[PDB]
């Protein structure tokens, strides 16, 4: 059909793709729950005796450990006929605004939501800086997710991994009275 | 302990300083 | 409102991934153990009510071959031996002493068994092919997605 | 199986433990357990 | 006297409780000790 | 009070760390052991009775 | 760094953040500045890395700081507890009733 | 809204971040309980 009521059609296609973020991120954020809490759910104050043989963390503690000594960064070779000194500019700073904790915050918290759930993700950003900037007076960053099965959701009918063949990816964030106020103060809203 | 054993230097460095004392070592 | 580049700027990580019924399916590791370790902590927390609330072993009688003198029986090492009514006015006695005593708690073979096997079960698919150290960890799979 | 499965409790008469099943509850009050010898119409059989 | 008070026994139950009870803690406690000089479990420890 | 540098002067060492209902969560290794320590710590005082 | 690092206020300081991050899964350690005379690191000034007990319940900071080194966070209070002469001793410090 | 009292846009930033100290920070501190101190709970004497 025809309606272009702009807050209509965008929310007409998460609507359309939380339908499936239901199906699945059902099940994932509840993996999330066996694991960061207790193995026990849908009943709370009950009275008998609730304990915790508790075997699973063990493996993935093992999991995490082998994934954190295996760091596994970017490279950016040249090409089959770029000169050979192409890279070494780009990764040059690559490297420079991907040294800050964020950035390897934001693969950790990532990588344990996939191992524990099958999935996870980080932004990435820009904003400026005056004092000791990437370059531009700008550099870049990479941000953190949390929960991401279920603050990211994209179906546009992605059908690959990266989902580098989407067109939504409408994220959401849940934040305290003070960060909203931090926030529409940044984007300049009431 | 060895961290005592340090504990007991920040004490006698700072305590020969006032009394035994008696050094000074200049160049030319 | 313009943002930089020309990709959107969120890369996802993910476990096992794929699709069915043309839905979306993706999984942790965690997905196939949440089944038996349930079971484990329940059976655990079972037995745990059959060591708490449960009587401990201790002696049936009647209160006509104790009277008289159930004060040794309360625990104490006082006394050289234990004592019992022989006589009855109104019959001859027959206090066979105390040939009954509740059974102990024992954890049934089933919370035994299940337990056993609900752990196994678990560590089973608690494996993604976990290779010899130092080689092909068992998260080759999750280390290229 | 390990479920819905009774568990193992002991089968009385409610006569031969009629006026005391207070101690039967899970006390460990109690040095022992008692059992109701006698009853009229009979030279009750409470085999423990 | 073919009568003596039983002896004190420690209940299956308690018996393997315990043992279960203490497996399953040395199970979760472990965060991947890998071999001795090397990858000390606490990798994943030492990075955070 | 102006206080030195740029940063807070207060930096914090975790275990395991992460976000749920977006919600803060981490914990030692301790947690997990809690559960069954008390069984043990507790059969064991039975026993002793 | 490796100067006003020597001292055992700084080796402290740690061992107790990581102690606490073991058993708890937290810990911390704080930064501060003042004046020394005698042997400073410099500008007759120092740092020196003090210790925090209790970081999980004595350190809060929610801003709603989403990564672990609380560095995108803008509030992190702290909060003392301290005996009768201590007290003295710290509105003696930064002078108080 | 618009309150500027500096205390209490202070202690509304502090009462509004122990409302997370609870629900984590209340499991926090009891496992240095569980660790450095007895592992029974609530009950003395």
């Amino acid at each position: 059909e025809n309606r272009l009521e702009s807050i209509l059609s965008r929310f007409d296609a998460d609507w359309t793709a939380s339908d499936e973020a239901r199906r699945e991120a059902k099940n994932d954020l509840f993996f999330s729950r066996v694991s960061q809490w207790d193995d026990w759910l849908s009943q709370y104050t009950t009275l008998q005796y609730r304990g915790q043989f508790d075997v699973v963390r063990p493996v993935v503690r093992k999991l995490v450990s082998e994934m954190r000594q295996n760091p596994i960064d970017v490279l950016y070779r040249p090409k089959d006929g770029a000169r050979p000194d192409a890279a070494d500019v780009l990764m040059g700073m690559y490297r420079t605004d991907m040294r800050h904790n964020t950035a390897k915050i934001a693969v950790n918290i990532a990588v344990r939501e996939q191992i524990e759930a099958g999935v996870g993700a980080w932004r990435l950003v820009t904003d400026y800086e005056d004092q000791s900037p990437t370059s531009n007076n700008q550099v870049i960053r990479r941000e953190p997710i949390h929960s991401a099965c279920s603050h990211v959701i994209w179906d546009s009918n992605s059908k690959l991994m990266d989902k580098s063949d989407a067109r939504h990816c409408t994220v959401i964030h849940s934040m305290s009275q003070n960060g909203w106020e931090d926030f529409a103060e940044k984007y300049d809203l009431d | 302990n060895q961290l005592n054993m340090r504990a007991d230097l920040e004490t006698y460095v700072f305590q020969d300083n006032l009394a035994t004392a008696m050094r000074r070592d200049g160049e030319i | 409102q313009l943002i930089a580049g020309e990709h959107i700027p969120i890369v996802p990580v993910f476990g096992e991934w794929g699709f069915v019924e043309d839905k979306e399916v993706y999984e942790g590791v965690v997905r196939l153990t949440k089944d038996g370790q349930r079971l484990r902590n329940m059976i655990m927390s079972f037995n745990a009510d059959i060591v708490a609330r449960t009587p401990k072993k201790k002696p049936f009688f009647w209160p006509e071959q104790i009277a008289g003198f159930e004060h040794m029986y309360d625990g104490n090492d006082d006394y050289p031996y234990y004592l019992l009514n022989r006589t009855d006015e109104n019959s001859g006695d027959l206090p066979t002493q105390p040939l009954a005593y509740y059974e102990n708690p024992e954890v049934p073979q089933a919370n035994a068994y299940m337990l056993e096997a609900a752990t196994s079960a678990v560590k089973e698919v608690a494996t993604l092919g976990v290779d010899t150290e130092a080689v092909n960890g068992g998260q080759v799979a999750f280390d290229t997605v």
